């Protein structure tokens, strides 16, 4: 784990979120800051043609946020597109071997990838996924069965979750309040 | 000083890199091949005297086998061009199916590779074909953060194969110039009393209708035999005769392989950078 | 002095004949194959490189041919043991079938043979199964005027192999022993990584069925390789890695060819009476 | 073809009949002594164990003759056994090289021999047969279509012919006559 700092250190994250913007989300708990036009939060949903060079001069950056589309909606990209892309460019915003800077990302899926795509995301982000009654794989310190979960992706696929925010809770401890 | 090189090859096939390594006389301390195919593995352990430590799926190495079979000197692979090529109609692209074995070389290339502070040569080298959409070609580079080069096995053998290669290997862009033994027409890599009637072939593939009846024996037109496909390829004669494989099995494995003098021209640069015999 | 070697071989199979003149180191001068087998004929061409001289059919070759393509010093065959062995229920005998293939032998035997008058060396062997019937040994025996010495596979391969041998080659009666570079048992023969169950084989033939599964490979039962038949049977390796044959091919051929290490046996004399390299 | 004797040179005709004695026969032109108990004639019947000292210690001969079976009998051994026998013994008596003499072979089938048989007989006595309305292999000097043979040797199959005699006219030519 991070070792937590003084609240009189604590600085902003500045955050990379991807594919799903939580800007107005973050504001909700204060990691962000209301009415910085400059914000922290760097969103980018096509990354198609993302260097590395691009990453770096948006940086540095603290959090790195990743969410597949919210369930039904479309099949614009497969849905290991966006696991790919999230582990590429977080490769890219990762601190460099000599900076123990306080580095954290997380990826949250909506119920869209298959059986075998979780086994590829759980062998590139290196952790089982852990159920929320949606999956979430992150460094985070914070952290029912499946049939009743894939009926119930069959039903609303047949037909923009943020209950995410209490795993933010101990950011806190790293960084600012309502700030 | 100069040491042994240890080398990680991922979709490993016929173990033309273990191969074409010796072939070049260098020191080869450590070869983990990455390949789940029964009869490419008999062969790779047959013709090689156990000196290829086969590791199965791909999937299953871990961070740490990469740490413990560590540290390793050069990582090579080609991911299957099943899902990849504009042949197969039944596409699957570059993330479905086995098109997605591809980021497996990339997440283990990344597992290898040395840390900024660590200076240490370390090479790698991505193939696959070059009948891919422009769109997953630009993925391919994205990811392995490079561009590749296009080298086809016409210019050094008697056959097509365009393909292309990512990798930091000394010069790959270098000009490709054929040696002395390379069998560069037909004819040369036939059998006594057979004829040849091109001068190169149509790309091969692991199917029979890689003409399709190139050869002429005793005033008939025949296929080429499997001893012809070797030498094609440029692996040594009766490289395949392995594990009871018929015409079929045999033309499979060399189908989906490297070209051999390739593969010597790209490695050739490294007897600069590791022990030799 | 000492001259090459002119050679009649009918029913030649995969040439074995020339196979083991050359390796005494004997001149070869003409080496007159009949052979109906496309399979075989490929291999005694291919591997030798066309210094056999194929006449196809037996039952055509007429006593004008035997003057034109003669003199010859050396009448070797085996007919086909189909007819003429126990194992087949549903035989022909000697005198219907493939048994009567014999007699184009003694036929073509007193025509190669010299006249009364004529001292030069001329030599000669039949061979065949001992399987057979007493009825049938014996009209074999009185046509070619001599009596047959059994000589087994097992003294100097590492499979049973006893088949009966007429002809008047020098010392044919001499106890059989070993050379040096024998094979005489089963793991001698066998590729890497491959146990073997058993010190020696039981007869090979034709079909699959020859016990059934003597290689252990990997912890698991497998049956045996073509390279690792040709070793047995004493062949070169890839002997018969030839015109895209299969398992069942190869095995074809090699099931009822000649032991090559009993055949040096019986050759090894012949190098006093001809030109050596 | 062998050069004629003249008649006071001329001497009896030692022949070996095989399988079908001819010396019934042969008498009716007088090859043979009436009155020789041993004659000339020297008949075997199963010559499975015969041996070439066998043939040499009988004695010489000049005319060798050897028939198949007649058609309306049973078939103790296979057609071909007859003719490969018959080519064996022949080798036996034929005088040596260094040694020239008037010697001649005679082999007649009966409707025996079928159409492989034909191919090999006519193989190894180095002549097509001659149809004789029986078939006739010999190198005795000079010497109706299958269709017909075909349906008349199914006839015979459902139910000794010696015309034969008439081939033996030239080899009073080179041997004695008796009356
Ligand atoms: N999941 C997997 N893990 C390891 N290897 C795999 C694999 N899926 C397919 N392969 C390998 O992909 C190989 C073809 S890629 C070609 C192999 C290489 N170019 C050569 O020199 O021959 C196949 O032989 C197969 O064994
Ligand atoms: N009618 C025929 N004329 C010439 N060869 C014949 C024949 N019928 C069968 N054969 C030959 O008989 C061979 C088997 S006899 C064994 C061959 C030999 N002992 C060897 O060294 O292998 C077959 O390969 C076939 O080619």
């Amino acid at each position: 784990m991070f070792e937590t700092v003084p609240v009189w250190r604590r600085q902003p994250v500045r955050v990379l979120s991807l594919f799903e913007d939580i800007k107005k989300e973050l504001t909700s708990l204060g990691f962000l800051e209301s009415g910085s036009d400059p914000g922290q939060l760097k969103h980018v949903v096509d990354v198609t043609d993302t260097v590395r060079k691009d990453v770096e001069e948006w940086g540095p950056f603290d959090l790195v946020y990743g969410a597949t589309p919210p369930l039904g909606h479309t099949c614009d990209r497969p849905p290991s597109w966006y696991l790919f892309q999230f582990h590429r460019l977080l490769q890219y915003a990762r601190p460099k071997p000599g900076s123990p800077r306080p580095f954290f990302w997380m990826f949250v899926d909506n119920l869209v990838l298959n059986k075998e795509d979780l086994d590829v995301a759980s062998r590139f982000l290196e952790m089982e996924p852990v159920t929320i009654p949606v999956r979430v794989w992150s460094n985070i310190p914070a952290i029912v069965s499946e049939e009743e979960l894939s009926l119930l992706a069959q039903n609303k696929q047949s037909s923009p979750t943020k209950l995410v925010k209490n795993c933010f809770l101990p950011l806190r401890e790293y960084f600012k309040y309502f700030s | 000083r100069r040491r042994p090189i240890r080398v990680l090859s991922l979709f490993d096939g016929i173990a033309t890199g273990y191969l074409v390594l010796k072939e070049l006389g260098i020191k080869v301390g450590k070869y983990v091949a990455s390949e789940v195919c029964e009869e490419s593995i008999a062969v790779g352990t047959v013709k090689h005297e156990g000196n290829i430590k086969y590791v199965n799926d791909v999937r299953n190495i871990t961070k740490k086998n990469i740490e413990e079979w560590g540290p390793f000197d050069l990582v090579i692979g080609g991911s299957p061009c099943n899902d990849l090529s504009n042949v197969n109609p039944a596409r699957k692209g570059l993330y479905e199916g086995t098109g997605r074995l591809f980021f497996e070389f990339y997440h283990l290339l990344n597992y290898s590779r040395p840390k900024e502070g660590d200076d240490r040569p370390f090479f790698w080298m991505f193939e696959n074909v070059v009948a891919m959409k422009v769109g997953d070609k630009r993925d391919i580079s994205r990811f392995l953060e490079c561009n590749p080069v296009m080298i086809d096995a016409i210019k050094v053998s008697a056959a097509h194969r365009a393909r292309y290669f990512w990798g930091n290997l000394p010069g790959m862009n270098r000009p490709v110039i054929a040696s002395k033994n390379d069998k560069l027409e037909l004819q040369d890599c036939l059998e006594y009393n057979r004829i040849a009637k091109l001068k190169k072939v149509q790309t091969i593939t692991t199917k029979s209708n890689s003409q399709l009846f190139p050869v002429v024996m005793n005033g008939k037109e025949d296929v080429l035999w499997c001893t012809e496909l070797e030498r094609i390829f440029g692996f040594p004669v009766h490289y395949t005769d392995v594990s009871n494989m018929g015409r079929g099995a045999r033309q499979k494995l060399l189908g989906r392989s490297w070209s051999v003098p390739v593969i010597r021209h790209l490695f050739a640069p490294l007897k600069d950078y590791f022990a030799c015999e």
